[PDB]
This record gives C-alpha cells, structure tokens and sequence, in this order.
C-alpha cells in the first residue's frame, strides 16, 4: 500500500488513489446546486458558517471570471481561488490576444487541462475542489463542472457536496426547456433549504449568482432582495 | 503613421470639457475624416492624445483593462486621479526604456462633483490646470480659454462652449492638418457623455482676402 503516497503513480488496477482522495475533500464539502436556463443560468451555493461574527460576504464561494462568466468552488476554498485566478487569466487572454469574450465550452477546457496536470507530476498534488463554470457568451447559456481528475462535462442541470444524492433528485422533477433564471432562483434555494442538516451544521447562509438577459448578460450575485 | 492633431480642455462650474477633430492623418494626408479620437475609460474619466494613434491605442487599451479588471475583482472604480497616476507612470517608464509612448495626453473626469483635467507629455512630463492643451491647441487655444478664466468666479458651462468653438474655428484656421469636425465630451454629475460631431462657422469674406488686393502683380 505504497501505492498511493504520490499522484505520478498508477496503481495495479489503474486507478490514481491521489485523485479518489482529493475527490472526498469536494464530497464531503458543502452542498451546490446550478441550472442551465432558456434566458441564462443561475448557481446556489450554501456556506456553512463557521462563526456568528463573520461579516457577510465572508468565504464568497462564487467568484466572476470576466464580464460574462462566473465560477463556483466547492470543495476546499483556497484551492478553489487558485483555480479562480487562472480563469480570470484565460478570460483575459481570450479578450487581449483573440479580441472575443472566451466561449464557456472553452474556458470550462482550459481551467479542466489547468486541473489536469496536477495530476501528473511527483512534486504537486491534485486540486482539492469542483469548479461550476457558468457563462453566457457568444455560445448561449453553459454550465459545465470540472473536477480534481480535470474531467470536464457539460450540463442542464447539477448538484455538488454532501447533499448531493437528494439535491439529484430535485433537479429531476424540474424542466429544462422552460425554466427561466426568475424560477429556478426560488426552485434552487428551496433545494438547498432541503437538504440542509440541522444538527450538523446550525449557521449557514446561501450565496446565489446568475448570468440571464435581465442582467444584460453580466455575472453578478443576485439581489439580495429575491430569497 | 496614422496620427492625430490638436485637443483642448477646459473646466467650468460643476464640470470641464474635452474637445477634439475626428481626423487621423498620414504625414500631410487626410486619411480618415471620420475617426472618434476620445476614449472613457472607467466610470468617470475620459482620455485623449495628440501623436501615434498606435501608441494612444495601445496604453489606452492597457490601461481600460486594468481599470475593468480592477472594478470586476472586487477593488472596486478607479478614479480619475488614480488613472491618471498610473498613465503617468507607464508614460515614464516607457521613456525609460527608449521605447517611448510618443503621445501627448489630456485626461479629464469627474467625480466628488469634483472636476479632473491633466496632461501627461512623452517623456512623463504631468500638470493638472483649469486648461490645457496638446498639438497646436497648446500655442493657439491656451492663449483663449486662459484669457476666458481670467474672469472671477469661473466659466458657465455655455460661456465654457463658446470659447471652445472658438478655439476649434481658429485651428481649423491656422493648423494645417485638421478638419471642420470635432466632438466634445463633457464630464459632470460623475459620468462623462460624447456628443454627435459638428461644425463651427468660419469666415472667409473680408475685403482684404479679395483677388485684387491680395495679387502680387497689378
């Protein structure tokens, strides 16, 4: 069992253990829901809070990338910032050396390669967070999901952390070809309000964001007026 | 070498005015009449340059980002002074190097209900002032609109109009490389607004202009 020290190494069934574990990290994090809309799409998140004296604002686990893009870190947060960094260089990239906004299927590519390749050398380990990739550019509406292996895959609708086999389920009864970015902010806080554990975790608040035509197609925290 | 002539600036009560042509030109050719030389950069400022429209495309656009970016982040909008500041040091450092900005550039902006105008010149050279100037506009205009503020109290902002365009007439007088085509930006109430191009009226009737006293043979 010296098999899984190092994430350069596969073991004997093929599998990359370095990789499983940093996924447990996200798993047992705190509980994400996103859906892809006709006019947009919008995140939630639930941060468990840590402490009643924490100003709000306090570990913002939504982050935007450029104008028209945004990401969601679940899983540990500074690994996730790192993550948020990068993005924001790809995105910015795209606009000096391209002269467009990234596509979201090309930015949800870059920060997956960018993941990836902790995956392979001795000297690093892998990112121990999920990255929501939200975008509404040239493209239309995208959500994909990177992981800590750097797979990344497109979605209509999605659920990370600990709530996530219940939080599935909800996002299933849902229609995906009619569900504006109005609806699903009052669909998805009623799942996060679900699946929350009381004994457990007593303090927490809900973050959410979205990228729809209202806001003229610019990533921004919702209102706080709209829970 | 697409580069671009005069601009001309100038602060009135509650806030100030930048003017210039849409002309950029190659040596002595006119070779777009129709070209918006006026940048906003941020919420509040709006910068322009006489020299290398290259050059004045390049720190612009460097210089834009940094401020979105920055505003995006969560460092929340760059002001007028902050944007000039670091224009100024680009400027400087470029010089620096030998490889300079060869621009002249008049920033203006409005925030507090307070009104910014400055120039910075290629080799990092900075003034803030009620009026200034670059190209021609610093030999021909600043003589006006220096004149103009002499008067105690300041300038309205239609007597601040009135002797822009007079200005404008007389550059497109006496300046070769230039056209009868201008636009004015005016920044006040914290946000800057780039008007529809226009015309001054000239003259060129006098007695003295007439074919018969201006021949050098009678």
């Amino acid at each position: 069992t010296e098999h899984d020290q190092s994430t350069d190494i596969f073991s004997a069934d093929g599998r990359v253990f370095q990789v499983e574990y940093a996924c447990k990290a996200v798993d047992n994090g705190s509980t994400a829901v996103a859906a892809c809309c006709t006019d947009g799409v919008v995140v939630a998140v639930e941060k468990i809070l840590t402490s009643r004296m924490l100003e709000e604002g306090s570990n913002d686990r939504i982050h935007a990338v450029d104008r028209q893009a945004g990401v969601c870190i679940c899983g540990m947060l500074p690994d996730g910032r790192a993550v948020v960094s990068r993005a924001r260089a790809e995105a910015e990239n795209s606009r000096d050396v391209f002269a467009t906004p990234i596509p979201g299927s090309v930015l949800a590519s870059r920060i997956g390669e960018f993941m990836h390749v902790y995956t392979t050398h001795y000297a690093y380990r892998p990112f121990g967070c999920s990255v929501i990739i939200a975008s509404y550019a040239d493209d239309g509406p995208q959500l994909f999901v990177s992981d800590p292996s750097g797979t990344v895959a497109g979605y209509y609708g999605i659920a990370l952390g600990k709530g996530k086999t219940v939080a599935k389920t909800e996002l299933e009864k849902l229609n995906f070809k009619s569900i504006t970015c109005d609806e699903a902010v009052v669909k998805l806080t009623k799942i996060l309000h679900d699946v929350h554990d009381k004994s457990k975790d007593k303090l927490y608040e809900l973050e959410v964001a979205w990228v729809c035509n209202k806001s003229n197609c610019v990533f921004q925290h919702v209102p706080n007026d709209m829970i | 070498m697409a580069s671009g002539g005069s601009v001309i600036g100038v602060k009135y009560n509650g806030g100030v005015l930048l003017a210039c042509d849409t002309l950029l030109s190659y040596g002595s050719l006119a070779k777009w009449p129709n070209i918006p030389r006026m940048k906003l950069v941020g919420a509040y400022t709006v910068m322009c340059a006489t020299g290398d429209y290259a050059d004045f495309q390049e720190m612009t656009t460097m210089i834009e980002n940094h401020v979105n970016r920055q505003q995006m982040y969560g460092g929340g909008a760059l002001t007028p002074n902050e944007v000039f500041c670091y224009l100024q040091r680009h400027v400087y450092h470029k010089r620096s190097q030998f490889e300079p900005c060869l621009c002249r550039f008049v920033v203006a902006g409005c925030h507090g209900g307070e009104p910014f105008l400055g120039g910075v010149d290629d080799v990092g050279t900075r003034w803030t002032d009620d009026c200034v100037a670059a190209g021609y506009g610093a030999y021909v205009a600043l003589p006006l609109l220096r004149q103009a503020l002499e008067k105690p109290g300041g300038l309205t902002r239609e007597e601040a109009i009135r002797v822009i365009k007079d200005c404008l007439r007389v550059l497109f007088y006496r300046e070769c490389r230039a056209i009868n085509k201008f636009q004015i930006a005016d920044a006040t109430s914290d946000m800057v607004s780039i008007g529809e191009p226009f015309e001054v009226e000239t003259n060129w009737e006098y007695d003295g202009f007439c074919f018969e006293k201006t021949a050098i043979i009678r």
